[PDB]
């Protein structure tokens, strides 16, 4: 049986979100892509560094807003600039949200050498698509 | 029904024409000017109004790309001609 | 903090190959003609031969950045299939899809 | 004293042009900031001042006018000499675009509503303000504190003033993305809304100042139920 | 009623050198999403209509590059996942411009050029036959 990316079937009492409840046949159909650049078009170069920035800032943001991020980041590359935009949770206080939005914006565009500019959307509770 | 410009003054100092002609440019600003000039360079400071004045605010910084895309900014290879 | 020690004798080989490259090109353009001497070929032959064998662009191993995985890495990700498939099959690759015709 | 200090200034700028020394702006704005802590006296002093700057061709920034209108302005009723200076000043600083010359140019704005505030002059506070968004004025207003200062003088005046349509649309306009009020001026505003017998607003009044934290201020909710029984 | 009462706009002077003159400008944008470049063809064409600029559009054929991969981590060679990017393209053939003017409509659709989308301007410059060319030396 295929196993990638795929939650198994439970007895009802387990939620899931959109992008987790699809396979990977359903990329181009009904889900999209987390990531937006131009590496892996035709004709385009460094298509291997622009996978290992997005590798790292997966895991940096993971476990800079530790129990916080409801679903998976989307980072958006227009030119020069970086745009991660994230759904996090309400749990937090907002005075540690805007002393981690200022730490990393910073301490990335250091990293990297590019402008970077993070953007929250906090929701109540992780969105549930549906019970399997 | 008088102006306050108009009226008495002090006299002390006369009226001058124009400044000296050439002041001591080679000589580099000293200390006491180099912070003077951070004081007056924070009164018109003020947030970020809209997104337009942050992308104005990286590009005269130079963290952003000046555009149109010219993909050999800040590439002069020693200014070499092509006869070289 | 490599992968492995298979990982770090491969990251030193690209570094002395890089700080060789030049010296080594100068002197296989000796060897590399029918122009000059043989005697003086002959000495190029022993040059070259002396110098350290990691300095060898042959000698490097083309290993996957997150695995060390010798086979299966597609060049243009640096990836080996396992890894690459992990990412695309998540959407975390941008443009890569499944094919179907 | 005024008198003795007065004559020992004067001494040093006839030193000043006794070394071929040249005043600069700053140099007679030290002369008006100093002459703050002698209110009355210095008042006809500073115009003389002024007015040598404007003799050597000295153009006075935002800081020099802030230094004259602090001075001439005094805890008193009448204000007669007050009001005079201030409508002066406009008229000249009226359709200009200013430059960072003063460390204090910045708090000019903050001192001169204050002063349409206690004259309680509407049209007035139309050309401070209406000088204030010309070119890039607007950079001037100066940190968070003197910004929320400048808005609720000026606030506060439009609602005790004007009609109250008008007043609303600047209620719209300000609040939220100019300054967050202060629990003083939802009750001018109250206190407009009553006069203009327009009370039907008041069910709305109360939800913006939850939106801004005054849910528990008692002095609000004690004047928001009166007016409604 | 709250209103700049003047504005400030950017100074643009002219110089004295002529200006530069471009037959044809050729942009060429690549993606992987057909709506995304549907939409920022109405934005560059009607950009150009407002600016006075003539435009023509052309679709070019799709490039799909695929390749295979093994489905197991250990043997089981039979069973093999096969992946593909999908290029697509979008030309726009603008007409008689001028330095100046292809200088402000790149800028305007190059900084509002979409995530996942690259171009290719291909500019075709006028010039004049050399002095030394006029005539020969010999
Ligand atoms: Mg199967
Ligand atoms: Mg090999």
């Amino acid at each position: 049986k295929n196993r990638a990316a795929r939650v198994r079937v439970s007895k009802g009492d387990k939620p899931v979100t959109y992008e987790e409840a699809h396979a990977p046949h359903y990329i181009a159909h009904r889900k999209g892509w987390l990531s937006l650049h131009t590496g892996n078009l035709d004709g385009e170069d460094h298509a291997a560094e622009r996978t290992v920035e997005d590798v790292f800032l997966r895991k940096f943001m993971w476990g800079t807003f530790p129990g916080c991020l409801a679903d998976q980041l989307v980072l958006k590359r227009r030119g020069n600039q970086l745009e991660i935009c994230a759904v996090v949770l309400r749990q937090l206080s907002p005075h540690k949200y805007y002393f981690l939005v200022g730490y990393s914006e910073t301490l990335l565009s250091y990293f990297y050498k590019c402008p970077v500019r993070l953007h929250l959307q906090t929701v109540p509770s992780k969105v549930v698509y549906k019970y399997l | 029904r008088k102006n306050i410009f108009t009226g008495k003054r002090l006299n002390i100092f006369d009226m001058m024409a124009v400044t000296k002609e050439a002041p001591e440019t080679d000589t580099s600003p000293s200390l006491w000017d180099v912070e003077f000039a951070k004081q007056l360079a924070t009164v018109n400071e003020q947030p970020l109004q809209n997104g337009f004045e942050e992308l104005i605010q990286w590009t005269k910084e130079g963290k952003l790309w000046e555009f149109p895309i010219n993909n050999e900014a800040g590439f002069d290879d020693d200014g070499s001609e092509f006869h070289e | 903090h490599y992968v492995d020690w298979r990982m770090w004798r491969d990251v030193k080989r690209r570094k002395m190959a890089y700080e060789y490259a030049d010296e080594r090109l100068r002197i296989n353009s000796l060897r590399k003609n029918t122009i000059l001497p043989k005697i003086l070929q002959d000495v190029a032959d022993e040059e070259i031969a002396a110098l350290p064998r990691d300095s060898c662009p042959v000698r490097i191993r083309n290993r996957c950045v997150m695995t060390s995985r010798p086979r299966g890495v597609k060049r243009r990700w640096r990836l080996s299939r396992i890894v690459f498939r992990h990412l695309a099959d998540h959407g975390q690759l941008s443009g890569i899809q499944r094919a179907t015709w | 004293k005024f008198e003795e200090k007065w004559s020992k200034i004067l001494e040093l700028l006839r030193h000043m042009v006794a070394q071929k020394v040249k005043p600069n702006l700053q140099t007679f704005n030290t002369i008006l900031k100093c002459l703050r802590r002698f209110h009355v006296f210095a008042r006809s002093p500073a115009l003389q001042v002024l007015r040598e700057m404007k003799a050597i061709g000295i153009e006075p920034s935002l800081a020099t006018y802030h230094h004259i209108i602090r001075l001439f302005d005094q805890p008193g009723d009448p204000l007669k000499r007050s009001s005079f200076i201030i409508y002066d000043i406009m008229n000249e600083l009226m359709g200009k675009r200013f430059s960072p010359k003063d460390p204090d140019d910045d708090k000019f704005f903050q001192s001169a509503m204050s002063i349409c505030s206690s004259l309680r002059d509407l049209e007035l506070a139309y050309q401070v303000h209406g000088l204030l968004k010309t070119g890039d004025n607007w950079k001037f207003i100066g940190p968070d504190q003197h910004r929320n200062f400048y808005y609720s003088k000026f606030f506060d005046l439009i609602c005790l003033m004007e009609q109250i349509d008008v007043t609303l649309k600047w209620y719209e306009d300000l609040i939220p993305s100019a300054y967050f009020p202060h629990s003083q001026t939802m009750i001018h505003l109250l206190q407009a809304l009553d006069v203009a017998n327009r009370l039907e607003v008041i069910p709305k009044i109360w939800k913006d100042s939850k939106e801004y934290g005054h849910t528990f201020r008692s002095d609000l909710r004690e004047e928001i139920l009166m007016l409604m029984a | 009623v709250d209103v700049p009462k003047d504005l400030t706009k950017p100074v643009v002077t002219i110089s004295d050198e002529p200006d530069i003159l471009y037959k044809r400008l050729s942009v060429l944008v690549k993606g992987h999403d057909k709506a995304v470049l549907d939409s920022y063809e109405y934005f560059a064409v009607l950009a150009a209509k407002e600016l006075g600029i003539s435009i023509k559009v052309h679709e070019p054929p799709r490039k799909i590059e695929r390749f295979t991969l093994l489905q197991s981590v250990h043997i089981y060679k039979k069973h093999r996942v096969q992946y593909e990017m999908r290029t697509l393209y979008r030309c726009l053939e603008l007409e008689h411009l001028t330095g100046s003017t292809a200088d402000v409509y790149l800028e305007y659709i190059q900084r509002n050029l979409p995530e996942g989308v690259a171009m290719e301007v291909t500019k075709t410059q006028l010039e004049q036959l050399p002095e030394h060319i006029k005539e020969p030396i010999w």
